[PDB]
RNA sequence: CCCAAAAGAAGUCUUUCUUUUGGGUUUAACCAGGAU
């Protein structure tokens, strides 16, 4: 997400369009863009089109404009020489396409291949004119597009929601890197900044959860301190670990300390869970999806949050505040917990209703006992406490002598209402975590992991995932290409040292150039048996499941894979909330609005008309005077629920007295005539 | 691939690309 | 050829609207007479008023309107429309 | 043609943690469906021991960082969750992990009371370089099937104690197969093949006598209609 | 005038009605929610607001 | 409508907008748009006092 | 007729009723106590809060709520978790998705906002969409995919039935569908397989029972033999008892025809239990289908080289020709769209041609559950041609599909055409918000008054004009037009008797009826027409669509109307005549249209003149003015 | 280990024989453990009799009707199919139907040996007219479960015998669903549903029995192998 | 309407009744970022 915001391009902003008054001929893609911004990348609801992704390749040159690289061809000859052009060049001459059949002496196979030119025109001119090629595919796509395996096979439609879904993704505590990446894993990791890398060459001399030594080849030492249980601007933890032992030896630039979201320099954010694509008794139908429980009884998916509560004693005009133990009229067992000073002592539970600082200011005895407590829906342990105080000279805001502040943090595990979501846009909210006895188990006793629907792959053209699943397994199990006699043919371009492969060995497909559907039915052709010797995975790629719930097996096989999912951070215990009688307003005694305070839900204005056209009067009537602002009619309502009588009947609603009140100060002369 | 030390991740690329990916920050 | 409703659903709407020109007179006639019953509740341990009933058998704890509705089935109450 | 046998049970050892039983004759299609329930049973509902609670020297919670040791709290609390112990009492017990020094920190050092006792020592605890000390303790119980962590503030407890989740489930992984004889004559029969591997806690003989035990009963609640 | 002005073009809607001094029937169904009133259609209107229910004689000699 | 009468506009104006709606396969029984239609002829202007 | 609701909303919803109850049992002495054991959470206020929810329904919305269905009472139950449990069966009326949708929770307190909570809002009260009369409760997805499985003839299956071969009597003949039952699970009969069974608790169907039984019908209890598949008497057991034996394939088409019937023919408590009990089986069937995808399941065309190389090279020829200056560029851009054109179609074709009856993605697709063909020729043979920014093909175009894989120019020139649908498609859902307001505003006070204003006048529908050879063909948008009216005239035809009296509902019967008689044209009543000083009379609205029967006296159909007129407003695309959203707001506004066009004034001839740079018409008037 | 809450078993009466037992809170997760097990056992486990063939006299080749009756062959074959028989001998029986002249037939004009019986004597078969007359030998075996018909192991041995198929089992239909059923902090429990629907030969309480005990005979013989092993219990009645 | 503290009386080993004081809007507007 950092990296991503880092690259951004807004053309709203001061001297820039506005996003209420954008045409479509802004928002869409002009054919120049090729190289210079990512078409993918791009937010989904009202700001389509006004905020894009710098590409990888692009640079921005001393009068800003955006320039991208180009590989020279002299007499159809492709040399080396990086030339880098913007718009106006790129359209003054002629480009070739990246992934061209090279001879390996720099010379096109046939005359004809596929260039760009004036005016984005897309047409064959013989290998005599082009001036230009693309220096590698991709080009075109941001960081985050980069990341997507099998991207030229999803439309861009779900591509998109597959680049905005990768940042919003939540460190695990335990993270994993992908079975099958593309390569471009590495380079977002070490640049994004969040792993330690060693600044210069040496050896280890000691290494701790805290800190780790580095001494350099001539005299010098150094020391990098880790960050352990920090909080991020999102409420995310921020750990680091080492992965080097005492007695390595490290090289300048090598990753030296995990960070968020890797595992040894990767990018990794999710799980490699076992999925099968049979819809189940309608648990996962309309995208939902359904998880095993293995995956809540191992912490597989459980997120570390944080949460930070301030508060400031104020000097005031009249003065004295002071943060005190002693609350005023308050019991001895809530006391029990405060410390000395009055702050919390660090490992104490505090759940909803305890107290975190004990504060008293003047009332102008005489003080009101402002003691922060754990706001409506918190808990966890309290994991830090930091108290700046103004008799030790420090830089405190004008009028105030202490800035006590505390951390508290919490283990979310995976449950109903989360909001899991693959690569290429598979999203889904986990509709129903059943015990791990009842799945779907293949034939030597595994349970799968993870369920989807059929219905969804083919209709939303992101047939992608469905390639992935497979090559995920091929990964799983390790595979050998029998070249007894020969290679096979499906295998003659496949690169050397890939014939085979050892179980759980990590693959790449690059973006626009990688794994064939030949390879792929050829690595299916031939995996390594588990345990004994079976194969659990046929030739097509579908296995024989037996259904757990029943005993029966499946009449037909299923797919089955590993798939690369992550958790998005729409978690359920974020959004779930209940009002029954709380604050209400100031100026209108309307009830306020959000989960912070109490809140209450809007019966907004087509709201009202749903309950008209239904014929329903009364119900419309008491949702609009004793649910929301008749004075008098609430506490009656209260009154006679809690002792059994009667709904009493509605008055009027205080907003319309405001309202008269308004129009009369316009020296409009409003009379309730009878 | 060029980081001393990072792991070794086969790929299926047929092509080869002149230009290393520029500091993505820079 | 209703199986066997139960709940919210009992007793069907099609047998309470045979006995009322629209769903309209139906929704105040059961709602006046839960009310009735309602005060009758909380009256039945003080004097006497003319607000009878319940003229069946009343449930374990069968909120009000229930078994206002359950009379209309049971034609045992009459009505007059403005 | 009613048949004139009953079904009968063999055992053969495969090795120490995984055995394959062999029920026949039973009745054409009532072979899946008695696999499924064993299996179901056995997953679910079999007793065992394991780790409740630990309390280490000098960490309050559990968010933070041991000096000396390279790995932090949570990560030896995920470590210490692989264990495989077989407990024979039934209230709570008591063990004490101690080191002091250059090495690594296995299980095997754990040093249990009588009866409880560790049954894979060697897996992996914790590394410390020089000026590190580990001296933990932990509380191993009983239990059946799954347990939430059993929050601090709702059972009585310090502020030092660290809550574990627990995992009572001595069967790791359990599978079945059956050989249909569909002969022409209709005199048929399937062979059940039922192949189960336990965690090394209890022989698979024990975990099967288990689930006999339990499905025994229920199905005698079934019985005792009239 | 209280649902043009509601509607739409608020401030010339207030204007002309004051200056016409235009006495607003209270008749509709946006005006009767504006002032927190039942509305005049489905259960609201006058035949079914005004039921009169009364158990029945034979019931009432049973008890 | 100033040559055919209300008749023709009517008919004129729910089968146009049956047309828009049809052409997309969305199905719109007629006597809403009649009702609309309704609303919409409701004055008349006045042209010799 | 039942929604989830997780515990600890629910205890916090119904405090103050909590508390009642708690202070009633005797558990607290007074309210304050009972206040702070349902405020700490003792183990006994749940054994309560189960009685207090019982047969109090709750109020369930979603956001925007477009038409009236979006907002119905269900009636809560406790359920596991902090996710608000929703019937599958609704979600087409909220048209919510759980790709992560939020629904919103309201209760009613007093006794009548309760009874218009049971009565009126209902879910099982609402199977009817209001616009037009179609169900909203009918299975889809899943459903459709299950029961289109289970009812299917696969010829020569495991048991199929097998005429005497002179040596052994017939096989496949079952005694009941128990005996059947009892065989499936052995093994030796399939789902899909023909057979002959004796049924005795299905209706036969209508010809078979009067050439049968005759008399006055089946009389449940007496046997008759059916030559039909195991699943479809499965599926024909969960129907009503007394409909007639259904012995079809159940296309989505099928069920929806089905479920109206029943809806038209029965009360609404049986088409909610029938549903339910469809739902049941659709599940539970859908799993065993085998609907999986795997790339060996996408096949691909057999000779897609062939057709691409024909047709490249008339390509290459119009290419050649422009060259020659035989065309200019517009000449050359629209011979090659026409060219690729042809070869996609010939593709999608052979490709049509090639996959087999049985595949995952065909069975998916021909079914009814989702999708349609266009997609699969996407997915499977070739994309085709694709558009500019500005709106015009590419003559390049696409060549590649989906499951080979797109190279980079091809998917540059299919983004550009991708982004513009989201972006029309979030500047669409804003304008129909307005529309809808303004619809609303402008008829809000048309309620139905009266019971019959007893007028004549009245409108005159079409209703299958006749055919030039002579015939009656059914004009093809009769059921939006003629359907749930009132005669206003009697219908007479060739001297013959009244075929249809004054003031009729003028259903299916009826317009059978009609046309059978021959007669094309009827006068029927109209609010147009309604004579009511304040508001539409009740004969002259006609059948309330929703209901099925005579609207009542109080509903208010103007903002129905308004509603339904709006809420089609997304799938309305947005694409210098204008013929979209656009449209229709320069229709309803009476604006003058973008692109007049003059239309005559008075009969006869007419002289054109074609002038320089504009026509010139003029109008020669038989009356001579 | 203690259960902390025993299961019930109560029964709702629907017709003369049909019924509908209930199995209230099972921990969770044993809703279709014993489930699915149960309905197996019903089905295919009781004993019972049934008719394995017949050969009726003047059908030889043609099997498309019967001279000197109405009904065709297939009808008569799928009318004795559902007789309801009770057998003791283990071996295959012998029986005789024989009717001459016009009128109706009825399972109660068979003439049933030694310990064979019929619990439904009154039950249409065929019908005679014009002097016809009827013979048709039944051969009555008991066995278990449903066997589909069994094709000669003989030719030669008869050729007026044919096969039919077997419907030994007394149990006809059975179906089983699951629910949730609790408030007392975990609604999450389960109650099995069972609807038995038997023959006029043993009513459904005694068929449940049955099944209860084969079940407890297998699963005993499964837990024979350490008698002293700790597991669930539900404690006394 | 509701809560907190102090005093008196009754019983229970911790609830009810009486009197005094104190009290209740985490409000609000902007900009920004997200969801369907
Ligand atoms: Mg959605
Ligand atoms: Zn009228």
């Amino acid at each position: 997400s950092g990296l991503t915001h880092k690259r951004r391009l807004s053309a709203l902003g001061p001297g820039g369009l506005s996003r209420e008054r954008a045409g479509l001929e802004v928002r869409d893609v002009h054919p120049s863009h090729y190289g210079r911004m990512c078409p993918i990348e791009t937010p989904e609801g009202p700001n389509i089109g006004l905020i894009g992704s710098l590409s990888v390749y692009a640079r921005v040159n001393p009068f800003g404009f955006i320039e991208t690289p180009y590989r020279k061809v002299v007499d159809g000859v492709v040399s080396d020489e990086i030339v880098y052009l913007t718009a106006d060049e790129e359209d003054r001459h002629v480009v070739a396409q990246a992934n061209s059949p090279i001879d390996a002496d720099g010379r096109f196979v046939e005359p004809r291949v596929l260039v760009r030119r004036k005016a984005g025109e897309v047409e064959y001119v013989p290998s005599s004119e082009v001036d230009y090629m693309d220096v590698s595919p991709r080009q075109m796509v941001s960081v985050a597009t980069a990341m997507i395996p099998f991207l030229e096979h999803d439309d861009a439609n779900r591509a998109l929601m597959g680049a905005n879904m990768q940042r919003q993704a939540v460190p695990l505590v335990r993270s994993e890197a992908p079975l099958v990446g593309t390569g471009m894993e590495l380079r977002a990791a070490i640049d994004a900044g969040d792993v330690v890398v060693a600044e210069e060459s040496g050896v280890i001399e000691e290494v701790s959860a805290d800190y780790i030594t580095v001494m350099h080849d001539n005299g010098t030492r150094r020391t990098y301190r880790m960050r352990k249980f920090a909080r991020s601007n999102h409420g995310t933890c921020a750990n680091q670990c080492p992965i080097v032992d005492a007695g390595d030896r490290v090289e300048a630039g090598q990753v030296i300390a995990d960070g968020p979201c890797t595992d040894d320099g990767e990018m990794a954010l999710g799980k490699n869970l076992l999925v099968a694509i049979m819809p189940w008794e309608g648990h996962n139908y309309e995208d939902a999806i359904i998880l095993s429980n293995r995956l809540v009884e191992e912490d597989v998916l459980t997120s570390i949050h944080i949460e930070e509560h301030e508060i400031d004693a104020r000097d005031t005009k009249l003065g004295a505040e002071e943060i005190t133990r002693d609350i005023p009229n308050i019991s001895d067992e809530v006391l029990a917990d405060l410390d000395e000073r009055g702050i919390v002592r660090i490992g104490a539970e505090v759940r909803d209703g305890d107290i975190l600082v004990g504060k008293v200011t003047p009332k102008g005895r005489e003080v009101r006992d402002t003691s922060l407590k754990v706001p409506h829906g918190e808990s966890g342990k309290v994991i830090g406490i930091r108290v700046f105080s103004r008799e030790d000279e420090d830089e405190l805001p004008a009028g105030v002598n202490e800035l006590v502040r505390v951390y508290v943090a919490q283990k979310r595990k995976i449950s109903d209402g989360d909001k899991l979501a693959g690569r290429h846009g598979n999203k889904g909210v986990i509709g129903k975590i059943l015990p791990v006895e009842d799945m779907p188990f293949l034939a030597d006793g595994t349970p799968v992991d993870i369920i989807l629907n059929t219905h969804g792959v083919p209709r939303r053209m992101n047939i992608g995932q469905i390639l992935e699943t497979h090559l995920g397994w091929c990964a799983h199990s390790g595979w050998k290409v029998d070249a007894a006699k020969g290679v096979p043919d499906w295998a003659a371009r496949l690169p050397d040292e890939l014939l085979e492969a050892q179980p759980n060995a990590i693959v790449s497909t690059p973006v626009f150039d990688g794994a064939q559907e030949a390879e792929l039915q050829g690595l299916l052709s031939c995996t390594l048996p588990n345990r004994d010797g079976d194969v659990l995975v046929d030739a097509d790629g579908k296995a024989m499941l037996f259904d757990g719930r029943s005993g029966e097996p499946f009449p037909y096989p299923v797919t089955v894979g590993y798939m690369y999912i992550m958790k998005l951070h729409h978690l359920v215990d974020d959004k779930i909330h209940a009002r029954s009688t709380g604050p209400y307003s100031m100026i209108t005694q309307q009830p306020l609005g959000g989960k912070a305070q109490f809140g209450g839900q809007r019966f907004g204005e087509m709201e009202c008309w749903a309950m008209q056209a239904y014929g329903a009067a009364y119900t419309l009537q008491e949702l609009l005077t004793i649910k929301s602002d008749d004075t008098v009619g609430r506490v009656k309502v209260y009154e006679a629920i809690v002792k059994g009588e009667n709904i009493p009947e509605p008055g009027i609603p205080e907003s319309f007295k405001v309202l008269l009140k308004e129009l009369q100060s316009l020296c409009l002369n409003v009379e309730v005539l009878s | 691939n060029s980081v001393p030390g990072a792991p070794n991740r086969v790929s299926f690329a047929k092509l080869r690309e002149p230009l290393e990916v520029p500091g993505l920050l820079d | 050829g209703y199986d066997t409703p139960l709940g919210i659903t009992n007793p069907p709407i099609d047998e309470l609207l045979d006995r009322v020109s629209s769903k309209y007179a139906l929704v105040i006639y059961a709602a006046k007479r839960a009310r009735q019953i309602n005060d009758y509740y909380n009256q039945l341990g003080e004097g006497i008023l003319e607000y009878v009933g319940p003229l069946v058998e009343p449930g374990l704890q069968e909120k009000p309107l229930s078994i206002a509705l359950r009379e209309i089935h049971a034609d045992l109450l009459e009505h007059t429309e403005g | 043609m009613l048949i004139s046998q009953r079904p009968t049970l063999s055992e053969d050892v495969l090795t120490d943690n995984r055995s394959q039983f062999v029920i026949e004759p039973l009745e054409p299609g009532f072979g899946y469906t008695l696999g499924n329930s064993l299996r179901r049973t056995l997953l679910s509902s079999i007793p065992g021991a394991a780790v409740t609670s630990i309390r280490i020297d000098g960490v309050l919670h559990e968010f933070t960082t041991v000096p000396g040791v390279k790995e932090d709290v949570t990560e030896i609390i995920l470590n210490l969750k692989s264990l495989v112990v077989s407990s024979e009492e039934d209230e709570p017990v008591t063990m004490y992990l101690r080191k002091q020094g250059p090495g690594e920190v296995t299980a095997g050092d754990i040093v249990p009371p009588a009866g409880v006792t560790v049954h894979n020592p060697g897996m992996h605890i914790a590394t410390l370089n020089d000026k590190g000390k580990l001296e933990v303790e932990l509380v191993v119980e009983r239990g059946r099937g799954y347990v939430p962590a059993v929050q601090n503030r709702a059972s009585g407890a310090e502020i030092g104690r660290i809550p574990v989740d627990s995992i009572y489930s001595p069967v790791l992984k359990v599978t079945y197969k059956v050989d249909a004889t569909r002969v022409e004559q209709r005199t048929d029969f399937d062979k059940l093949i039922l192949d189960v591997e336990t965690k090394n806690s209890i022989s698979p003989r024990d975990a099967l006598a288990s689930a006999g035990k339990t499905l025994v009963e229920l199905f005698g609640l079934a019985r005792e209609l009239n | 005038w209280l649902s043009a002005a509601s509607f739409q073009e608020t401030t010339r809607v207030l204007t002309d009605a004051a200056i016409n001094c235009r006495s607003d029937k209270l008749n509709g169904l946006k005006e009767n929610v504006i002032i927190g009133k039942l509305i005049p259609a489905g259960t609201g209107i006058n035949r079914y607001r005004n039921i009169a229910v009364q158990p029945t004689e034979e019931a009432r000699a049973a008890a | 409508l100033r040559v055919q009468g209300p008749r023709e506009v009517q008919i004129h104006l729910v089968r146009e907008v049956q047309e828009v709606y049809r052409a997309q396969g969305v199905s719109i029984h007629d006597k809403h748009i009649e009702v609309i239609v309704r609303q919409m002829l409701r004055r008349v202007t006045i042209i010799d006092s | 007729h039942q929604c989830g609701l997780p515990k600890l909303m629910a205890l916090e919803l119904f405090k103050p009723f909590v508390m009642k109850r708690l202070v009633d049992l005797n558990h607290a002495q007074n309210i304050k106590s009972a206040k702070r054991m349902v405020e700490r959470q003792r183990p006994q206020v749940w054994d309560v809060l189960e009685e207090v929810i019982a047969e109090h329904p709750v109020l369930l919305n979603r956001a925007p709520t477009l038409h009236r269905l979006g907002i119905q009472a269900f009636e809560p139950m406790l359920v596991e978790g902090k996710a608000i449990q929703l019937h599958p069966l609704v979600c087409e009326a909220f048209n919510a998705d759980f790709d992560g949708d939020q629904m919103a929770v309201h209760l009613p307190l007093s006794a009548e906002a309760q009874a218009e909570a049971r009565i009126l809002m209902l879910s099982s009260n609402n199977i009817l969409s209001p616009a037009s009369g179609r169900p909203l409760a009918m299975p889809r997805l899943d459903m459709v995919t299950g029961l289109y499985y289970l009812t299917t003839e696969v010829p020569g299956d495991t048991g199929e039935y097998q005429p005497a071969s002179g040596d052994h009597p017939e096989t496949g003949v079952y005694s009941s569908p128990a005996e059947a039952i009892m065989a499936a699970d052995r093994g030796v009969l399939s789902v899909r397989a023909k057979i002959k069974v004796r049924l005795t608790q299905l209706r036969p169907p209508v010809e078979i029972e009067a050439e049968l039984f005759g008399h006055s019908g089946w009389q449940p209890g007496d046997a008759w033999m059916a030559e039909t598949t195991l699943g479809r008497v499965m599926f024909n057991e969960l129907l009503p008892l007394g409909y007639p034996f259904v012995n079809k394939q159940m296309h989505k088409k099928v069920q929806a025809a089905i479920i109206n019937d029943l809806a038209e023919r029965y009360p609404m408590i049986v088409v909610a239990q029938t549903v339910d009990k469809l739902k049941d089986a659709g599940f539970y069937w859908a799993t065993r289908s085998g609907v999986t995808v795997s790339m060996a399941d996408v096949l691909v065309p057999p000779r897609k080289k062939e057709i691409l190389d024909h047709y490249e090279e008339r390509a290459d020829k119009v290419e050649k020709q422009f060259q020659r200056g035989a065309l200019n560029h517009d000449e050359r851009n629209e011979a090659l769209v026409e060219i690729w054109k042809e070869a996609t179609d010939e593709v999608g074709q052979a490709l049509r041609e090639h996959y087999p009856d049985d595949n995952p993605i065909i069975t998916i697709v021909d079914s009814g559950a989702t999708g349609n063909f266009t997609q699969t020729r996407t997915l499977a043979g070739m994309k085709g041609l694709v558009t500019n920014p500005k709106g015009e093909f590419i003559p390049r175009p696409v060549k590649s599909s989906f499951r080979e894989g797109l190279t980079v120019l091809e998917y540059f020139i299919n983004t550009h055409g991708a982004r513009k649908g989201l972006a029309d498609t979030a500047l669409r859902t804003a304008d129909s918000g307005y529309l809808t307001r303004r619809l609303v505003d402008v008829s809000q006070d048309v309620i139905v008054r009266e019971h019959d204003c007893q007028t004549e006048r009245g409108i005159v529908v079409e209703l299958a004009e006749r055919a030039p050879d002579g015939t009656l063909i059914r004009d093809p948008y009769i059921e939006t037009s003629a359907y749930a009216r009132t005669l206003g005239t009697d219908a007479v035809d060739e001297a013959g008797n009244v075929i249809v009296e004054r003031g009729q509902d003028l259903g299916d019967p009826e317009i059978d009826a009609l046309l059978a008689a021959g007669i094309t044209q009827v006068k029927v009543r109209s609010v147009l027409t309604c004579a009511t000083s304040t508001g539409v009379c009740a004969t002259c609205y006609g059948r309330s669509m929703a209901t099925g029967k005579l609207v009542d006296i109080g509903e208010a159909v103007g903002i129905v109307a308004a509603q339904s007129i709006g809420e089609p407003g997304t799938q309305l695309t947005m694409r210098d005549i204008t013929g979209g959203l656009p449209r229709v707001q320069e229709l309803f506004e009476a604006r003058v249209p973008r692109g007049k066009a003059p239309i005559a004034d008075v009969t006869g001839r007419v002289r054109l003149e074609d002038g320089e740079r504009f026509y010139k018409i003029t109008i020669v008037p038989d009356d001579g003015g």
